[PDB]
RNA sequence: AGCUUUACUGCAGGCUGUCGCUGAG
RNA sequence: CGCACGGAGGCGAAGAACCACAGAUUUCCGAAUGAGAAUCUCUAACAAUUGCUUCGCGCAAUGAGGAACCCCGAGAACUGAAACAUCUCAGUAUCGGGAGGAACAGAAAACGCAACGUGAUGUCGUUAGUAACCGCGAGUGAACGCGAUACAGCCCAAAC
């Protein structure tokens, strides 16, 4: 079986979704976790240096 | 699929959005909604 | 506890605590570990006493040797507050002396005398 | 605070239920419960409300469809607004 | 004269010895089934509590903590390193146990502000460090000439940023002149090579 | 515009309670009304009812009722 | 870059002595 | 009668629009705190950790955010050395914790132009690429003092 087109036919499932806390579509609904803001993770905004330039 | 209340009310709002400017905007501003959403072409969140 | 090296019978305790509040009314005494163990040095102390429900103990460690070497009779009580109580007070006192008894110098005299006797 | 009732749902199958069926049918806060938008609608129109059935619209309203007793006539009460 | 104070001073001069001795073979054995961090109602050594700036007064906390004697607790490197930088068993941490001790029961009491700790023995896996806490919000000290500075909002968890006494002299402030090039005013603008 | 601020003052807070109960239903009809795509509306009313009302309650506010 | 080994240099880990915890005859 | 110049209509001399300050209102999720949940739901709530305590959540505290700045911890590698291991990149990047409008520091167990001298602390200019480090290779690199800025000096523990 390819790796490709025939292996996307299975994917109907469903993880990320709109955030309760950010708005973003990234909350995975199987880990109850946000991606993006660290909703379910931690109760500080998710956030990284490395998010930009470091002199920036 | 089984939608929640929530889920309902956002999808709710996205097919209205997915409306036009009105005829009258036209005038109004002496002359395109670029948040135009096809159910197939497009692909909404959740 | 560990500065303990011998029992007051209960009725001996008595006996003390009860020339403890004569001595307040009719001479004098020192509430207080710190003043106590100012008495001790200055020699002004007849009698003082130590409670065994003191914690930290190093609070009180000192009292014993202390005094032998002053030769300062002391005795023992086992509550904290009733030591601090008879000396008077609205709380408790981990030690106190009898600087100069009243009308209980007889009784005191005793005191020293049957602890001396208790080894 | 929040009302109730907002305001009716005039439609062609609105009608029918009410020509046919002795219906009312309202939009209302999606908060409200069969039993609030029982008592509203008797409040409002001075009426018997025999049975209420609700439904969450795709317009983001909740759709309340309410029988009156064979007293009032949905018609009627309908007319005078 | 002596005060009586003198004595518990003396006395733990040399915990070895004497009463004291006994004392400790005695209460790590309570000490050791305690937590982490237990709140205590009287100082152990009282001559050092107040000699720190104890008080016994509404809104001063003492609380015994034990720490873990040793070097750091380290993870071996998971990716390339130099041979310098391969080390694990000699590396230690570059505060001392005392600190970690006065952080774990600032933490403990959220509302409260270390205001400082000393030394109450060891056994030979462990240290116990009795910190004193005030509470910035109580008016028994908000109105007290000797503390009330504590209350001030730029002293807000003084001991995360090193203000405590044993901080200061971790952060190698002692000393005014020769050796404290890289250390005053602070050891993160001299670029954090102290 | 119809109806002022001092007006709304000079009524009794039982007053008030009924000036609003009596704002609310014509707009509830001013609604039902457009519901129907009644088009015997005056745009500019409804739009006044909505403000009338909130200046009564602002007052029950300040007057404490 | 992956891999190997009696290549160079180190680092974990195991074994072992010693000090502390640690005391009485 | 927002951007927004339409149609209808309305508001304003009862002084509207508009601007300033103050106040009212301020749904749900959100540190999110009664409990659960992809912004909804289930049957009175400072959840959790603390201080005080009338030992009752009664009175209080903490939590999270913020452009960077600041303080305390953890801490690379590419690279340079024309290879490379110490060294270098660099206490940099990045990570953990936390304060404020600025932080930190600060009234000598100092300095040591050695003096019959200076006199809390930051910072700027200089001292100086000097002293010092270093497969003594490549590289690394202060301080005292001086000229300025601004200046400010105090409180406990103990004795009694
Ligand atoms: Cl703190
Ligand atoms: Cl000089
Ligand atoms: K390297
Ligand atoms: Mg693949
Ligand atoms: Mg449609
Ligand atoms: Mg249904
Ligand atoms: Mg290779
Ligand atoms: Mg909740
Ligand atoms: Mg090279
Ligand atoms: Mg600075
Ligand atoms: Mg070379
Ligand atoms: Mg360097
Ligand atoms: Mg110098
Ligand atoms: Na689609
Ligand atoms: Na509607
Ligand atoms: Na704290
Ligand atoms: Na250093
Ligand atoms: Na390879
Ligand atoms: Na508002
Ligand atoms: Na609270
Ligand atoms: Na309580
Ligand atoms: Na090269
Ligand atoms: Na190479
Ligand atoms: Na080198």
């Amino acid at each position: 079986t390819g790796a490709g087109t025939p292996s996307q036919g299975k994917k109907n499932t469903t993880t990320h979704t709109k955030c309760r806390r950010c708005g973003e579509k990234s909350y995975h609904t199987k880990k109850k976790v946000c991606s993006s803001c660290g909703f379910g993770k931690s109760a500080k905004r998710r956030d990284y240096e490395w998010q930009s330039k470091a002199g920036e | 699929g089984k939608k929640s209340k929530a889920t309902k009310k956002r999808l709710a709002k996205l097919d209205n959005q997915n409306s036009r400017v009105p005829a009258w905007v036209m005038l109004k501003t002496d002359r395109r909604n670029h948040k135009r959403r096809h159910w197939r072409r497009n692909d909404t969140d959740e | 506890p560990v500065y303990v090296d011998f029992d007051v019978p209960a009725d001996l305790e008595d006996d003390a605590l009860e020339a403890l509040e004569v001595a307040r009314d009719t001479g004098a005494v020192k509430k207080g570990t710190n003043e106590t163990t100012k008495s001790i040095e200055r020699g002004s102390a007849e009698l003082v006493f130590v409670a065994e429900d003191v914690q930290p103990e190093e609070i009180v460690m000192h009292i014993p040797e202390l005094a032998d070497e002053k030769g300062v009779p002391f005795i023992f009580v086992e509550q904290q507050d009733d030591l601090g109580h008879a000396a008077g007070l609205e709380v408790g006192s981990a030690a106190a002396a009898v600087t100069d008894a009243g009308e209980a110098d007889a009784d005191v005299e005793d005191i020293a005398d049957k602890v001396e006797e208790l080894r | 605070s929040w009302d109730v009732i907002k305001h009716p749902h005039v439609t062609e199958k609105a009608m029918n239920d009410m020509d046919f069926q002795n219906k009312l049918q309202f939009a209302v806060d999606d908060r409200a419960s069969k039993g609030e938008v029982a008592d509203a609608v008797e409040e409002q129109y001075d009426v018997t409300v025999e049975q209420v059935n609700t439904q969450n619209t795709m317009d983001g309203e909740k759709k309340a469809v309410v029988r009156l007793s064979e007293d009032d006539d949905a018609q009627e009460v309908a007319s005078r607004i | 004269a002596r005060s009586a104070y003198s004595y518990i001073r003396d006395a733990w001069e040399n915990p070895g010895d004497g009463q004291l001795a006994e004392l400790q073979w005695q209460r790590q054995q309570e000490w050791r089934n305690e937590g982490a961090v237990e709140r205590i109602e009287r100082p152990t050594r009282l001559d050092k509590a107040r000699s720190q700036g104890y008080k016994a007064k509404q809104g001063v906390i003492v609380a015994r903590v034990s720490v873990r004697k040793g070097s750091a607790r380290k993870r071996r490197h998971k990716a390339g390193r130099r041979s310098k930088r391969q080390g694990v068993t000699r590396i230690t941490r570059r505060k001392d146990i005392q600190r970690v001790a006065e952080e774990r029961a600032s933490r403990t009491f959220p509302n409260l502000r270390v205001l400082n700790s000393y030394s109450v023995g060891q056994d030979g896996r462990q240290k116990w460090h009795e910190v004193i806490l005030i509470d910035p919000n109580h008016p028994a000290i908000q109105n007290d000439d000797d503390l009330s500075w504590i209350c001030a909002d730029d002293q807000a968890d003084r001991v995360f940023r090193g203000l405590t006494g044993a901080g200061r002299r971790n952060r190698g402030l002692s000393g005014k002149g020769k050796g404290s090039e890289k250390t005053r005013p602070s050891l993160r603008s001299n670029g954090g090579k102290g | 515009t119809v109806l002022h601020v001092q007006e709304i003052r000079d009524m009794t807070p039982a007053e008030r309670e009924a000036e609003l109960d009596d704002l609310k239903t014509e707009l509830l009809n001013a609604r039902a009304v457009q519901a129907a795509g009644g088009a015997p509306e005056n745009p500019g009313r409804i739009k006044e009812l909505r403000k009338a009302i909130a200046r009564i309650k602002t007052i029950q506010g300040e007057e404490g009722d």
